[PDB]
């Protein structure tokens, strides 16, 4: 392994730096022998990912929190985390030499960096884009005679995703998402972007609007790549519609189309937007018998913001609708804009992307997902003057690339669990701060997380049947994940 | 009748590797005020020091013909610093001008050469006109941004920039020499270049020819009154010298031949050097952006001497002189060594107000400068001592 | 090692549903996701099934969207087909495999992956005149 | 190998208030992390200070700002300096190493009296 390169910018923590010929690196999760435990630690003061390990006592008399693990109970099971790629992050990736292009891709997939596991393709012309464009433009032509795919597809995507699969030893799976039709398709032109098709469905208008999506998959596929699944529609709401409309399209034409098709095994998600409508939405369109035979889940928003309770909603559903999964389409930054629109190297939010992740798991949710993965050190390029924030950061003119904060916070989560271990339960015996999960992996080994959001330092104990007990302490502003083998 | 080409003879031993060194040194300007500018304001300029180097050349590729009537060959040169001569150190000094890449680009999309492409990346990332380097990565090369982003679509395009680039240990290319068997007088003529008699950037036939020698040797035979044709390669054309005074250095006579005043001058047979029709720009000045595939670049001696007063009244800090800004030449008349010899260039870039794009102000039309060089030849003591025996 | 006892392979008069048995054991079904796989001789590899034992799944081939029917029985830790109706052409080798993923050949980013697929057994062959 | 260590495990134990040396004895491979514990009547072990051998070294909150550990990797050895009288805290004291998967070593230990 090779050491971290430290440099600050003028805020609480720091950041690292990376040029040609220079990196850093982790080594492959160790299991110790029977009878030891093993931790890893992260904190503020400038530790990463700090390796240390210990004994199991026999029997322990002392009184103070004591976390119960009970491995009788078996809860839900867990999918895998993955990011987005947009124009801009193929763009900003590409002007760089050519050992500095293999390193950043070493540093998502390889085991040598935090392992990923999906990844978002989006239709066509997102908003992070220099220009406008649709696959068809010609106009009145009823079947789709015309169908293209500009110089950006097949020149800044497709290799790079062709090359993302050569250093990856787990599954990969993807997906797609629209996001606004053709103008003439457009019966009335309300307002700019999004629009509204007027009619009813079965007309020609709908008919044409569905043979889109089969039509973008099969040319797709000729470069051997094949999707997972399909969503309805992005921020379907244009702010200014019912959820009425959704069950009659859903029901006639979109779903028949499909199935027919060649393409019979993608699936079908439901809703892409906010949760603060969840319970309603839902009422209308699953009582319907036509309209359930073709759903297969549901997707959700996610704001950054924990004002709005999530019991009332995202608890509540459970209840009435068993056997259908839930899953978390984008972790979308609220992006208010009034406040500067990059920071380098910022611990308080980092806090935010951990504290969701837990939340979410204890409600029956599983999967994650974020927006972006690299950007420019003013903002995205962005064709209506909005800016946000990204994990790494990339300067042309020097040539080298910047992690941050928020990359380890995400690699504590995503290296060390795979896909297809459950949640067993854990209970506490007095009122405490602390945030702490517990899974088991297939074989029958353990894993447990911990954070702590305070400046005072606990002391802790876990207790288990099989082996024994543990003792430690955790510090404050710290991060912190326990191994153990069990017989 | 001594001096011939063959092998294993004096002169073969001195074409072969030259026995004597030279010297190169480079002068720069500064901006003064470049807010006003932009507003209604006349420009403001200031000098910096010579940074001396060192050069080695070699000639190789070397093959005989055509029955001792013909030769080949290619020349290599090395440039190495020197510390103690110099003002101060390249690497910790730096200078403010322009943004060329930028003018450059906006060049192609007036003449329809990827339009599209270089319109939408100029508003996606802002771009400014002044800019602060330093002297090494200026002259030596360093690495742009919007060359980089337009390098992806067309992987023809290479993405650095660099006024000498590539130009250490380097040739030019091919050339062909006469050895002079047949009569004395053609000695050392060019005659073929790159399997081409003449050149074809110029309109008229009579102006696209090459003539006249290299001009490191000239025939055995020098007489009082005649014209010496020369042939250089960093202008696209050939020039003339004239017979100027006798002189006498070191107790050997010499005569001095010196550049004439109607080189360049707005008058008859001048048209051919105007494109893309009769219309010139002005008289002291030339176009060279053929040369220079695309880049507006303007030719012309140091300070704007023998030129028009324009010129001279345009930007402030300007003053000519005669002494320091010439070029001479002295010749032996018995055997055809030179001894004494200074040449001057510099380069001037054209600036204008465009009207879509907003990065260039309200700025009136002018022609800027930018540098200017030096180089020279002195004889030594031991040398001069060992050519009297035999002259 | 791990023992995939394959059984059932066979020809049976005309008009009757065959059924094929794969048996396991060293391990526990129920974290294991097994798949038939079908080859003939200079023929491009093809898969017939596949079952998810996290989550139940009923990825099909495009030849036969229905005709078959995949169950299995954590009580013997065995997998079972069952035929519809024979195509004149049925000749070829079954192969019951293992995975690390959920039926990779049907849901993952390359078309027709065969890399993760180990602890491969025999296989067995029946045949149907054309 | 998997384990690659023997036993070993002498622990040196000097007297008083004075400097404790623990050396490693025998053949090692890899080592990762060594340290003390300390023992009192109707209690359990307790864990004073560590030392990983390519980090930092933690210490206890009750016992922070009155020791000082000091260590050696040419010879192995680890020099624990205990301050002139200053611990009136006497109890039993072991010498703990993971040395090698790895497998913990479990030494005997040293004792020591320091009352009023
Ligand atoms: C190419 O390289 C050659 C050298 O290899 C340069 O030649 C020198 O150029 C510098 C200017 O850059 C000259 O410096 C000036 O010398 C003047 C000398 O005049 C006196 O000497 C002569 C006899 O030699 C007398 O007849 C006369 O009466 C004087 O007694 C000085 O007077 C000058 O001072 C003025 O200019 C300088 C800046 O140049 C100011 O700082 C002063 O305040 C003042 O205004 C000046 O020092 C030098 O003399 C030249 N020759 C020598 C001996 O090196 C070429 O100029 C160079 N060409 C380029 C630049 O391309
Ligand atoms: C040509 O003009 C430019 C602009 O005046 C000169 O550059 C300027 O040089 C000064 C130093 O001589 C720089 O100031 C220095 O800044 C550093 C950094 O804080 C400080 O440590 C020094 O004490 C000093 O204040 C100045 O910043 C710099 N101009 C720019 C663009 O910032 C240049 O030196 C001139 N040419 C020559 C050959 O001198
Ligand atoms: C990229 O980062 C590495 C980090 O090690 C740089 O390597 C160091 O370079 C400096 C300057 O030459 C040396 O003093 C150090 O000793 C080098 N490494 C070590 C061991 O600290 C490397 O130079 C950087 N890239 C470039 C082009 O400068
Ligand atoms: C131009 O290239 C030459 C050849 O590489 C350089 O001269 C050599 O430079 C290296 C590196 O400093 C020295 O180790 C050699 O000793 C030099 N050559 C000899 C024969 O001594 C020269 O420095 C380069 N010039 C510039 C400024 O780029
Ligand atoms: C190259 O040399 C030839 C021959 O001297 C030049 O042609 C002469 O041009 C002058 C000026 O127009 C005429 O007066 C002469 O009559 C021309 N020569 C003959 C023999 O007729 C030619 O111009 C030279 N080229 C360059 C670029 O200098
Ligand atoms: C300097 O020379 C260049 C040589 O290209 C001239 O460029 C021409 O400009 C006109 C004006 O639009 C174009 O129609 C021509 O096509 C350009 N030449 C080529 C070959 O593309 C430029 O005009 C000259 N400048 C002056 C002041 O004479
Ligand atoms: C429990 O702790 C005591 C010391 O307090 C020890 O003697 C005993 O062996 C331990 N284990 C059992 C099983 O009692
Ligand atoms: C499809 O594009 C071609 C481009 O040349 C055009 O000629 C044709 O008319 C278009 N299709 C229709 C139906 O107009
Ligand atoms: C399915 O597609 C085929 C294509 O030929 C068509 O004949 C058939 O009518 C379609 N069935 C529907 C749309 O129900
Ligand atoms: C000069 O003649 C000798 C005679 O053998 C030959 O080896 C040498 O190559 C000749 N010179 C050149 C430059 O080739
Ligand atoms: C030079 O030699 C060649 C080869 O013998 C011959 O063809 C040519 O005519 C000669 N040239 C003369 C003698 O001028
Ligand atoms: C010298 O060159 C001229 C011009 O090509 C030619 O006319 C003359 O005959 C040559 N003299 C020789 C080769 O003897
Ligand atoms: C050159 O002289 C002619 C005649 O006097 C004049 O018409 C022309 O404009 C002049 N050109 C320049 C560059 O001034």
């Amino acid at each position: 392994a090779r050491p971290c390169i430290p440099k600050s910018f003028g805020y609480s923590s720091v950041v690292c730096v990376c040029n040609a010929t220079y990196c850093d690196s982790f080594d492959p999760p160790t299991f110790p022998a029977l009878g030891t435990f093993s931790r890893y630690e992260s904190t503020r003061s400038g530790r990463r990912m700090e390796l240390s390990m210990g004994p199991i006592q026999a029997n322990h008399t002392g009184t103070g929190l004591l976390l119960t693990l009970q491995p009788e109970q078996k809860f839900q099971k867990v999918k895998g985390f993955g990011g987005a790629m947009t124009d801009a992050a193929a763009l900003n990736i590409l002007a760089l030499s050519p050992p500095a292009q293999n390193l950043l891709l070493k540093s998502y997939f390889s085991e040598e960096g935090i392992g990923y596991n999906i990844i978002r393709v989006p239709m066509a012309s997102c908003d992070f884009s220099i220009r406008t464009y649709t696959y068809a433009d010609t106009p009145d032509d009823f079947q789709l005679h015309n169908f293209s795919l500009p110089e950006e597809d097949t020149k800044l995507k497709i290799p790079l995703i062709h090359r993302a699969l050569q250093l990856a030893q787990r599954p990969v799976s993807l997906l797609a998402s629209p996001w606004t039709s053709p103008t003439w398709l457009k019966t009335n032109g309300a307002v700019n972007g999004k629009g509204s098709l007027k009619g009813q469905p079965g007309d020609i208008y709908h008919q044409t609007w569905a043979r889109y999506f089969v039509k973008f998959l099969d040319a797709y596929a000729e470069h051997k790549l094949q999707f997972w699944a399909v969503t309805a529609e992005n921020e379907p709401s244009a702010g200014l519609f019912t959820p009425e409309h959704q069950r009659d399209f859903i029901a006639r034409d979109l779903g028949p189309t499909l199935a027919n098709s060649t393409h019979h095994n993608v699936r079908l998600l439901m809703l892409d937007d906010q949760r603060l409508l969840l319970p309603h939405w839902a009422k209308v369109v699953l009582t319907d018998p036509e309209a359930a035979k073709y759903v297969h889940g549901i997707a959700v928003h996610w704001y950054l913001d924990f004002l709005a309770p999530a019991k009332a909603t995202l608890g509540e559903t459970h209840r009435l609708f068993p056997n259908t999964m839930l899953f978390a389409s984008e972790a979308c930054v609220g992006s208010k804009f009034w406040e500067q629109s990059v920071r380098l190297g910022s611990w308080d939010r980092g806090m935010q992307y951990s504290h969701s992740i837990i939340t979410n798991l204890l409600y029956h949710v599983v999967g994650w997902t974020d927006w972006n993965l690299a950007l420019n050190p003013e903002g995205g390029p962005n064709w209506v003057r909005n800016f946000v924030d990204s994990p790494i950061i990339v300067d042309i003119t020097k040539d080298t690339f910047y992690k941050q904060p928020m990359f380890y916070h995400l690699g504590h989560f995503s290296k060390f669990i795979p896909e297809g271990s459950q949640r067993v339960g854990l209970v506490a015996s007095q009122k405490n701060d602390l945030d702490a999960v517990a899974l088991m992996h297939p074989d029958g080994s353990a894993v447990v997380v911990v954070l702590n959001r305070s400046s005072k330092d606990v002391p802790l104990t876990i207790k288990d049947p099989a082996v024994g007990f543990l003792e430690t302490i955790s510090p404050g502003y710290s991060i912190h994940t326990y191994l153990w083998r069990r017989q | 009748k001594k001096i011939v080409l063959r092998n294993g003879t004096e002169a073969f031993d001195s074409w072969e590797k030259p026995p004597l060194p030279v010297y190169t040194q480079f002068y720069f300007f500064n901006v003064t005020n470049p807010e006003e500018i932009l507003r209604g304001e006349t420009p403001r300029v200031e000098e910096v020091g010579p940074y001396t180097y060192r050069e080695l050349r070699n000639k190789a590729n070397i093959q005989f013909g055509d029955n001792g009537t013909t030769i080949s060959a290619v020349s290599n040169k090395a440039y190495v610093f020197e510390r103690d001569q110099s003002v101060g150190d390249p690497k910790i000094d730096l200078i403010r001008t322009l943004n060329i890449p930028v003018l450059t680009v906006i060049e192609w999309s007036q003449v329809h050469f990827l339009r599209e492409i270089i319109e939408a990346m100029l508003k996606a990332y802002q771009q400014k006109l002044f800019v602060t380097h330093t002297v090494d990565e200026l002259l030596w090369g360093y690495k742009d941004e919007i060359l980089s982003l337009i390098h992806v679509f067309r992987p023809d395009i290479s993405p650095y920039f660099g006024l000498f680039y590539e130009k250490n240990g380097t040739n030019d290319g091919d050339y062909v020499f006469l050895t002079g068997e047949d009569s004395y007088l053609n000695f050392t003529k060019i005659v073929e270049w790159n399997g081409k008699t003449s050149l074809d950037w110029w309109i008229t036939d009579k102006c696209n020819m090459i003539n006249g020698t290299d001009g490191d040797s000239f025939h055995p035979l020098i007489t009082k009154d005649e014209v010496l044709y020369v042939f250089p390669s960093d202008f696209c054309r050939s020039v003339y010298i004239t017979f100027s005074d006798y002189e006498s250095v070191q107790g050997l006579p010499a005569f001095r031949y010196k550049v004439p005043a109607e080189i360049l001058a707005n008058t008859s047979d001048n048209a051919g050097f105007c494109i893309p029709e009769g219309n010139c720009l002005g008289s002291g000045v030339l176009n060279v952006s053929i040369c220079k595939n695309g880049a507006p670049i303007i030719m012309s001696f140091p300070h704007f001497y023998q030129a028009d007063e324009r010129f001279v009244s345009a930007i402030e800090g300007m003053h000519p002189n005669q002494e320091d800004h010439e070029t001479f030449v002295d010749i032996n008349p018995l055997t055809g060594i030179i001894l004494k010899a200074a040449k001057r260039f510099q380069i001037n870039i054209y600036v204008k107000k465009l009207d879509d794009f907003v990065e260039t102000g309200d700025i009136r039309t002018m022609v800027f400068p930018v540098m200017y060089l030096n180089e020279s030849v002195h004889i030594d003591k031991e040398t001069a001592s060992r050519l009297k025996s035999m002259i | 090692q791990v023992q995939l006892v394959e059984s059932g392979g066979g020809l049976v008069q005309p008009g009757g549903s065959l059924r094929l048995s794969c048996a396991a054991s060293g391990f526990t079904l129920d974290y294991y996701a097994i798949g038939w796989f079908r080859q003939a001789p200079g023929k491009e590899r093809e898969g017939v099934s596949c079952i998810s034992s996290s989550d139940g799944s009923t990825y099909y081939a495009d030849s036969a969207k229905g005709r078959f029917t995949i169950s299995r029985d954590n009580a013997k830790n065995t997998v079972y087909l069952q035929m519809n109706s024979l195509k004149p052409e049925d000749t070829a080798v079954y192969y019951c495999a293992t995975d690390r993923g959920q039926c990779t050949y049907y849901s993952s980013g390359y078309y027709r992956d065969l890399r993760w697929y180990d602890y491969w057994g025999q296989g067995t062959q029946v045949t149907v005149p054309p | 190998q998997v384990q690659l260590v023997e036993s070993g495990g002498g622990l040196v134990q000097p007297g008083g208030s004075l400097r404790l040396s623990c050396a490693a004895s025998g053949s090692i491979f890899s080592i990762n992390t060594m340290g003390w514990y300390r023992q009192a009547p109707g209690k359990e072990r307790e864990m004073v200070a560590y030392i990983i051998t390519f980090g930092s070294t933690n210490y206890a909150d009750s016992v922070k700002g009155r020791f000082t550990i000091s260590g050696d990797n040419a010879n192995n050895t680890m020099w624990l300096q205990m301050n002139s009288l200053k611990p009136e805290d006497t109890a039993v004291y072991y010498c703990y190493a993971a040395i090698r998967t790895y497998t913990s070593y479990w030494g005997q230990g040293t004792q020591v009296t320091v009352p009023p």
